[PDB]
């Protein structure tokens, strides 16, 4: 039904492993990188949004792509960015997601280690509604009406009529 | 083959009739004999809009016929009817009215007008039985068709004295049942005769008349029938509080055809014990109001609405009770939430009880004059 | 205290809407004034004359088929949708809001589309029939047919239909 | 869920405008209301007189003469183009809607020329036909003349063809 | 005194209800056919009463209220009866009823110009015989033109002059 | 009742649908020729009843109706034959029509100012002869001049007037 | 039918086009003398056709159209010739001509005021005797007062009242 964070890290990496064959490895959260063209995704920032009228919370999370590489690779590091945009433009995940805004792509200084010298920050943000509805006002089902009359009113003898009932 | 050009025909037209194209539904059981021209199966019903379908469907030589003129003389309405098949013996013959689902998939005689609903969306609101009505065990199982169907059914008295018709609706307290005893004869325009029709199909266009026109609030009894004359036997209506016939009829709860001709109706009481619902115009609303409960809960149940049903349906009531105000056909309107909730656990899950009060329009009955001679203004003006 | 309102839900023909309805507006109320200064007066005092008429204009943000299905009916008061809100201050006693309405759906507006943003389709109902219960009982019910307009329960022109005839 | 548009395509007469249609705007339908109180009524009700007129306006951004050439022609409905767009939401399920219209092209505006920046011209089609499908069924079918307003498949003016005899 | 205007009106003819469509009404207008008369000794004329005029009291409606357009020429002239009602409400809350009994000829149907996409506003005007006007249910008018009645205010303003041309 | 107005209008001459141009009808004014009465023993006249008067019924196009413009100043008087449609579609949907049968002299063809970018309007005028209004198929105006028919809904309203001047 | 207004116009005096300075035009108002007449036997009265009246042709240019001058008051009436000339589009492409050859006295010249900051607008008027209005090449009215013809629609409308005065 509703979506969960770890329904959205699941089918990042899944949909990204088929369509970047040339990136070995896209984990969410990895480190150490072992070998050359690396894809370690992130999250940068999650921040409000309109709050819709049900118990969602809107959550717009700044998604996140680092494009680990050793350096003299540099082109090859911008069609591995190129491919990750390109994906970008109408992709939902297939989660009942909105589809996702890419932001912008440049090569950045981490704070993390620098052997592998350049990465490129890819990022892009997309709305969740997080959680369950929440129904605040009245939980009254269709089993219970009875719909009297005006002589048929009161305590002493109960209005004998239901909704469904003869044609 | 075909023909070209106009074509002039000496022909019969018999004296053109025509009236207002009604809205209300009326069934219909009487009896005729099945032959080649007569286009129709016994036990099977059909809805007839004009007399083409009455003399094409169902023979000229019928009683059916008799009565679709009689509502065709009055108000273009739409008949659901079906036909009894010709029996000899007297209660074989009310039998065979009555009937049952002898049949596989079937119900014949006036269980058939059962059939009504999911066949055009148009249940039967009157419920007719011409000349039948007479016999008690029809007329008992026109109630037993009208609690099913919330159609008020038109009975008809016997043809004879007024003591054998008074006598004869002591048993009935049925809220629905309207009975018009005396019997009307018109005269028909082949065979020289006037012909002594039952009287209870006259009053039945009047019925569909007054929906069309004055609307159902109005009650139907000082309205005047039309292609009619005199009824089989003269009554009266005149003042004073004595044994008056018209006076007779009405504290038994039975219509009368008053003036010249059968011009009118007289009967402004329905056949029920209950004084509450005496008028013919509060069973009426009644039943036209717990039948938009049955629509306001149909619509509130294809939809899913599960946790504003009551919501749902209270105000989708009153989007109706606004109308019957709009209209005229009540003065109060109020739909009221009863006192008798005893716990919030205990309403919540079951047995929410809402009431609904409305004042119907009281019709006019016994308006009194009361009236002088003076001498008060015999000096101002001699002088 | 104030009360920031934390639920909203709209429906149309019961079908529910929570969820996707972003903005929404009731119709103001408005009495007919007019600026009245007789003889033995200067400044000009004012007189009700009823009131002026009522647009509630919500606007969702999809290709419904089950809000657009309502406009240009060939019956008003057709389109009639109920408004479920929730205000909640003092002390968490969220106080239950519902402003049920009807009448012409009388605009849909589609916005630009520039291939790549939201929906955001705007609506306007020329409201006929307004009941706005503000925590379970009435504040507003406003049937500018037969006269109706009452005020927390009591009907403000029930003077004025004696008079009438209505 | 809301619905993000993705593909836009417009057609003038069939030469495909997918690309560089930057902006376009459908018609804001409008029922010509008219605030009616009568005698037994306080507030106005608003009651349909029809349509008023409808606008569509794109705004392709080159030098055309695929566009340009149905300004100022002798016969009106002559211009009259189909809009294809694709909102998308609810897990991928991509509904098709199409806008198809015809009518006037009654303006064609050239802004600033400042030599260097886009075309950006501006159009306005006074729209005579309009239809609008969404996700393959009809919502909005309006045909001034003959009197052809129509709601999700059943006219609203079948009932007053009849009166008029059209 | 308080403020009062005019809030809301409402036609009656016959009985039957023009709760839905009545634009305007006109009361009639009220006139003494004043003759101006400067005589031997004075100067400025002084106006002498010599009667009323004609009394049409037009209204209108802009709906197919053939339940109107059945009393235009009949048979019987006076038998257009009708009372035109209104409440002022003023500013202290409490409305003061004005109704108004006609009784004449509907000599005037004028059905507006169709302009197909404006209002109707069937005009119409009843050259009335008889006109009782009634304030909070107080008398102030009877204007019966036949069997001379002017009653002003309940007391006869042609009492004395109608026992003595003997009517 | 129910807030009723016009929508939309037709008209046709000898079975030709203007569908197209027709931006004004007007039904004929039905005014009764009054005549005011003050008479010995009353004041303030009493409008007896003498007649109608001539109903012209105008209305306009701006089109080259040729169909239209044929049926001026003929030899045969009331051979333009044609009816006034409309509907009135109320506020609980269904919509009544209101249609009116003519049969005059078309006398008057005014051709508007030609003012080189606005409209035409060519306004007629047909002094009707015959005049039948319907309203929801039912009727409600007889008016036929000659041979002496006036039937307000139905009845006529001179029979009894025509059976003693023997016509 | 289709929508067809007005869109532009011209005039001619003796071939001399006036392509341009014409502001307006003015067709003339084709209207029947019409005598209401009620007699014995009837009411409501019917509107015998009597003939036309006088055909006064109204227009108006804002230049010193001296060709237009000469033709004031001359010694030879019924001198001025000319037609209104005058196309009617429609919505389907192709235009309808409506052309109106004219033989009359040019009876006015209204020079407007001259404000020396506004048009001039010189009003004129032609009482036409003869007059011929066409409808895409196809005729519809020739009106001829003197020796009687009046042709609607190309059949003549006093031929049969014409050989029997003996014209």
């Amino acid at each position: 039904q509703a979506v969960t964070l770890e329904a959205l890290y699941a089918a990042i990496e899944q949909v990204l492993r088929e369509r970047l064959p040339e990136a070995q490895l896209i984990g969410f959260w990895p480190g150490v990188p072992e070998n050359t063209p690396a894809v370690s995704l992130e999250i940068a920032e999650l921040l409000p949004e309109r709050d819709p009228g049900t118990g969602e919370s809107a959550l717009l999370c700044r998604l996140q792509a680092r494009i680990m590489v050793p350096p003299g690779a540099d082109r090859q590091a911008v069609s591995i960015a190129c491919g990750i945009v390109r994906t970008l433009r109408e992709q939902t995940w297939n989660l009942s997601l909105q589809p996702a805004r890419f932001v912008r792509s440049a090569v950045d200084g981490s704070r993390e280690e620098l052997k592998s010298l350049r990465v490129w920050l890819v990022e892009w943000t997309q709305s969740l509604r997080l959680g369950d509805p929440e129904w605040a006002w009245e939980d009254q089902p269709p089993g219970s009406l009875m719909l009297g009359f005006d002589p048929q009113t009161g305590p002493g003898h109960e209005p004998d009529y239901f909704a469904p009932e003869a044609l | 083959s075909f023909f070209h050009g106009v074509t002039v025909t000496n022909v019969d037209i018999g004296a053109r009739t025509i009236a207002l194209p009604a809205s209300s539904v009326i069934g219909l059981c009487d009896v005729f004999t099945p032959g080649a021209q007569a286009s129709a199966k016994p036990n099977v019903p059909v809805l007839l809009t004009s007399k083409k379908d009455a003399a094409a469907a169902f023979g000229i030589g019928s009683s059916i016929y008799l009565a679709c003129e009689a509502i065709y003389n009055r108000a273009q309405a739409v008949i659901v009817a079906v036909g009894v098949e010709t029996a000899e013996t007297p209660e074989a013959q009310a039998s065979a009215v009555i009937g049952g689902i002898s049949a596989a998939g079937e119900r014949t005689g006036l269980q058939a007008l059962l059939d009504g609903k999911s066949r055009f969306n148009a249940q039967p609101r009157l419920l007719v039985a011409p000349g039948h009505s007479a016999q008690q065990a029809v007329a008992t199982a026109m109630d037993g068709l009208a609690e099913k169907l919330r159609a008020i059914a038109i009975l008809d008295g016997p043809n004879s004295t007024d003591e054998a018709a008074v006598a004869y609706a002591k048993n009935f307290g049925s809220k629905r049942l309207f009975m018009v005893d005396p019997g009307v004869q018109v005269w028909d325009s082949a065979t020289n005769a006037a012909r002594n029709a039952p009287a209870s199909a006259y009053a039945a266009g009047l019925f569909a008349w007054t929906d069309a026109e004055y609307g159902f609030w109005s009650s139907p009894s000082n309205k005047e029938i039309k292609g009619v004359t005199g009824t089989s036997r003269p009554v009266e209506f005149l003042d004073g509080d004595e044994t008056c016939r018209a006076n007779l009829l009405n504290n038994a709860n039975i219509a009368t055809i008053i003036r010249d001709d059968g011009y009118r109706l007289w009967g402004n009481r329905t056949l029920s014990s209950d004084s509450k619902w005496a008028f013919v115009t509060r069973v009426r609303t009644m039943d036209l109001v717990m039948d938009a409960i049955l629509a306001g809960h149909k619509w509130a149940v294809d939809r899913g609405i599960t946790k504003t049903y009551v919501k749902d349906v209270t105000e989708g009531l009153r989007a109706f009770m606004r109308d019957l105000k709009n209209q005229g056909a009540v003065i109060n309107f109020e739909v009221y939430a009863d006192p008798d909730l005893n716990s919030a656990s205990q309403l919540a899950q079951g047995k929410v009880y809402w009431n609904i009060r409305f004042t119907d329009v009281p019709p006019a009955e016994n308006p009194n004059f009361r009236v002088e001679v003076t001498d008060q203004w015999l000096t101002e003006v001699l002088d | 205290i104030p009360q920031t309102l934390t639920n909203t839900n709209l429906f149309i023909d019961g079908v529910s809407f929570a969820g996707d309805v972003p903005s929404l507006t009731l119709p103001k109320l408005a009495v007919k004034t007019e600026q009245y200064r007789a003889g033995g007066m200067d400044a000009p005092v004012s007189i009700d004359m009823g009131l002026e008429a009522m647009e509630a204009k919500f606007s969702t943000n999809g290709a419904r088929r089950e809000a657009l299905n309502f406009f240009g009916l060939a019956d008003q008061s057709a389109f009639n949708g109920v408004f479920r809100g929730s205000f909640k201050g003092q002390k968490g006693a969220s106080v239950p809001v519902v402003a049920t309405l009807r009448g012409l759906l009388k605009e849909v507006d589609p916005g630009d589309w520039k291939a790549g943003e939201k929906a955001e389709f705007k609506y306007a109902v020329a409201v006929s029939y307004y009941k706005l219960e503000v925590d379970g009982r009435e504040v507003y019910e406003i049937d500018p047919v037969n006269g109706v307009r009452a005020i927390n329960g009591v009907d403000q022109l029930a003077g004025m239909r004696n008079d009438l005839g209505l």
